[PDB]
RNA sequence: UAAGGUGAUAUGAACCGUUAUAACCGGCGAUUUCCGAAUGGGGAAACCCAGUGUGUUUCGACACACUAUCAUUAACUGAAUCCAUAGGUUAAUGAGGCGAACCGGGGGAACUGAAACAUCUAAGUACCCCGAGGAAAAGAAAUCAACCGAGAUUCCCCCAGUAGCGGCGAGCGAACGGGGAGCAGCCCAGAGCCUGAAUCAGUGUGUGUGUUAGUGGAAGCGUCUGGAAAGGCGCGCGAUACAGGGUGACAGCCCCGUACACAAAAAUGCACAUGCUGUGAGCUCGAUGAGUAGGGCGGGACACGUGGUAUCCUGUCUGAAUAUGGGGGGACCAUCCUCCAAGGCUAAAUACUCCUGACUGACCGAUAGUGAACCAGUACCGUGAGGGAAAGGCGAAAAGAAC
RNA sequence: CGAAGGUGUGCUGUGAGGCAUGCUGGAGGUAUCAGAAGUGCGAAUGCUGACAUAAGUAACGAUAAAGCGGGUGAAAAGCCCGCUCGCCGGAAGACCAAGGGUUCCUGUCCAACGUUAAUCGGGGCAGGGUGAGUCGACCCCUAAGGCGAGGCCGAAAGGCGU
């Protein structure tokens, strides 16, 4: 599914609106890119499905803090 | 002339029997329905 | 009944369990052929039976 | 292969009828209702050890329990296994 | 629990047979006794071939209502009425008027 | 608990039992085919076919046990590729499926209303989906207030159809404050000192008490009519019992009850007391939640439709300060007041009824009341989802009509 | 020593109605003053049931066709036996499959069913009847296509697939 494996950002629903303002039903995607990560712990790459922000809060965190927290809720990698 | 209904009981079986109605999460709401209305026969049987 | 088989071994509830189902087999093939007068024996010899393996079980594994 | 506990669970009755007396009295078969799960071998070893005769081939049909109309309301009578057992030549009973 | 039982003295309170004594020669589930020459019928039995019985005119007795019914009481010559009490570790029961055990 | 019994149509047959293994009622056990989550594989449900391990005064074939998937954990094993990692096998433990409503969440209509219709309405309704509990959710202030003060959440009554929102149309519709039900507060973001010190859960025992069978339970007779008396008439009696039902017509005193008084071998609920395993109390010195708050863009939520629009959430792009700091007080600024976000837990008052027991009704009484008083979700119809009836009353007793 | 209800009659009220009473019925009814409403039917091509009408009318389902003797029986155009006559014969015969499910055979019965009578029946009731190593299924093998451990994908449900 188009879920952020850091973040858990996911598909939300909401509203076209016109000029007339006739509202529409849509959906706002996350900015989802399945990336390689190298992990130095692990002498291996770690591809994960992450959102632009994801990708940011790895840059912030480091690749092992946000594994450790994939780990902590059963997501596997 | 010819009618609608041309039996065959492999075709009813697979179409409308008890395992199709299994198969799928819809066929099993029609077993729960059929359940709860108290039905002799959920399906057609040997 | 019950206490009187409670009483007797292993080994000799088998003995009884087998002669029960002879009987009960005999008693069958009376009742068949329309020879059984007495047609109250058949529930005896069926509650006998249980009464038997009702015993095995509490001795098996108790 | 056999256990005494089920030869004498497996023949049921004697079944009576005119085919069931010429089949004894021109071919020395005898005409049994046996129980519906029983096999031929089954009905061979019961008739062998209860009986003590000696059987020649045991053949077997399930008969289909008769339908009665109780006005709006079905009864349906029991489905049953016959067996024609055939004995040897030396018949006894 | 029950205050009439089989092989009692009764006496009937109510319908044709009122004032007579009896013996009870069966209570029955439905609250209902059988009382020797009691509630008398005179059938019509049908014949039955099996057996190559005829059919006869047959006076028997009918059950009748268990409350129609009171336990005599010989020593009075008088209809009672049944209550409970122990007495050892049996329960038994007594003559409501004279406050003796049956 | 018992003098009667072997459920019904439903007799009859053969029997069981009467002072205590007849039956009946309740607690705990045993047994519990096959299909069905169905789980050894398969499959057109109730069937077809296996592997492995075991048994055979007969060690052929049958019987019996195990063998599904996934998750966590462990042991053995083990690539590309040296280590490693993936993968593989086995074992332990858990899950799965079903089912009323209430409940939290993910999605989310239209008819309709606007006397047309698109903004708006219907309505976050119907429905689909996920998940949970006896309740759920919420919850101990970055909350209000107004310079006086209040002190978590939830629910009820007001405020008030007010202030507002609104093709300022149709409609939508607060809060502040007040009266009430109920009330309870805690922990982590870490170390030391003293150590198992408050609490909570699992669970042995003990007592109280509740449930699942039960026990006792007052007092009326004569006469008349009548097929029959409970009715009329006469005279009695009980009542902490005149609730109600049945009995040949309307019964306080005939029967079952009712008021009142009692009872458990066994299993179980709730309390306290107490044993045990695990958890940690108190004190001192610290620490104080960042891709966060804020912002741009697009939406959504706030009674509030972008409006002069504060507050909340965030799909996208960004991005602080650090108690000499930060949030809020409805654009915004100053002053002042007030609170401390980016961690978590928490009972009650609140919502509901598939079911169990007791009771009640100016509710129905067979075209009514359930679709169904009755063998009804049946018969019947339809490929199917699904639709779906009609149908109660002899008599007090079958005495159901011998001949 | 006869309630409600039903069916008559008499009196009474302006009327909706009321009271009395004969007969039927067989256990319930309710003054008065208040109280509450599922409170009044001729119509809605109203809803359910019952019963008329047309009318003893149309029709009785292929125009292949019957006749007679004997039988059974309460009754015979129709059933049984017999002799003829006629019809089909690439079918109107025979055998499979599918589908049905006892309709099959024997005895017995005739209400209803059978477009008539019915002694007859695929109708009622009872009993009987289906026997496999080599006929079919199961079984081994695959087709289209289905399902599908892991997997890939998708708000959830799910979709695809090794
Ligand atoms: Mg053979
Ligand atoms: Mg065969
Ligand atoms: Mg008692
Ligand atoms: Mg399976
Ligand atoms: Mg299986
Ligand atoms: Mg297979
Ligand atoms: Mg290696
Ligand atoms: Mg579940
Ligand atoms: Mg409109
Ligand atoms: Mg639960
Ligand atoms: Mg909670
Ligand atoms: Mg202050
Ligand atoms: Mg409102
Ligand atoms: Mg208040
Ligand atoms: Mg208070
Ligand atoms: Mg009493
Ligand atoms: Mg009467
Ligand atoms: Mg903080
Ligand atoms: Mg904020
Ligand atoms: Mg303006
Ligand atoms: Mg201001
Ligand atoms: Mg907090
Ligand atoms: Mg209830
Ligand atoms: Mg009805
Ligand atoms: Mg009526
Ligand atoms: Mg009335
Ligand atoms: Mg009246
Ligand atoms: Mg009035
Ligand atoms: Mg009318
Ligand atoms: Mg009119
Ligand atoms: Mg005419
Ligand atoms: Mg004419
Ligand atoms: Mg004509
Ligand atoms: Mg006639
Ligand atoms: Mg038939
Ligand atoms: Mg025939
Ligand atoms: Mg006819
Ligand atoms: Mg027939
Ligand atoms: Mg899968
Ligand atoms: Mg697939």
């Amino acid at each position: 599914s188009r879920v952020c494996q850091v973040t858990g950002k996911r598909p939300v629903t909401g509203n076209n609106r016109s000029h007339a303002l006739n509202a529409t039903k849509r959906r706002f995607l996350p900015n989802l890119h399945s990336h390689r990560f190298w992990v130095e712990s692990e002498k291996r790459f770690v591809t994960l499905r992450v959102s632009a922000k994801g990708m940011r809060v790895i840059d912030k965190k480091g690749i092992d803090t946000v594994l450790a927290e994939l780990r902590a809720r059963g997501e596997k990698y | 002339m010819k009618r609608t209904f041309q039996p065959s009981v492999l075709k009813r079986n697979r179409s409308h029997g008890f395992r199709a109605r299994m198969a799928t999460k819809n066929g099993r709401q029609v077993l729960a329905r059929r359940r709860a209305k108290g039905r002799a026969r959920l399906t057609v049987s040997k | 009944k019950a206490k009187e088989l409670r009483e007797k071994s292993v080994e000799e509830l088998n003995t009884e369990l087998l002669n029960l189902l002879r009987e009960q087999f005999n008693l069958r093939m009376q009742a068949a052929s329309g020879q059984l007068q007495q047609s109250h024996l058949l529930k005896q010899v069926r509650r006998d039976v249980a009464r038997v393996k009702t015993l095995l079980n509490e001795k098996a594994g108790a | 292969m056999i256990r005494e506990e089920r030869l004498l669970k497996v023949l049921r009755a004697p079944h009576v009828s005119e085919k069931a007396s010429t089949a004894m009295e021109k071919s020395n078969t005898i005409v049994l209702k046996v129980a519906k799960d029983a096999t031929k071998a089954e009905i061979k070893a019961a008739v062998q050890k209860l009986f003590e005769v000696e059987v020649e081939v045991v053949n077997t049909l399930v008969v289909k329990g008769k339908v009665k109309r109780h006005g709006q309301r079905i009864g349906r009578r029991s489905d049953w296994k016959k067996a024609y057992v055939t004995l040897k030549e030396g018949q006894n009973l | 629990a029950a205050k009439i039982r089989r092989d009692d003295e009764v006496i009937v309170l109510t319908g044709k047979d009122k004032g007579k004594r009896g013996k009870v020669k069966n209570v029955l589930s439905s609250g209902k006794v059988i009382v020797e020459g009691i509630n008398l019928v005179k059938k019509h039995q049908k014949p039955v071939p099996a057996l190559n019985q005829p059919g006869g005119i047959v006076e028997k007795e009918a059950a009748i209502q268990v409350s129609n019914v009171a336990i005599f009481n010989a020593a009075t010559g008088k209809a009672d009425r049944v209550g409970f009490r122990f007495e050892d570790g049996k329960k038994v029961r007594f003559f409501k008027s004279n406050s003796e055990t049956i």
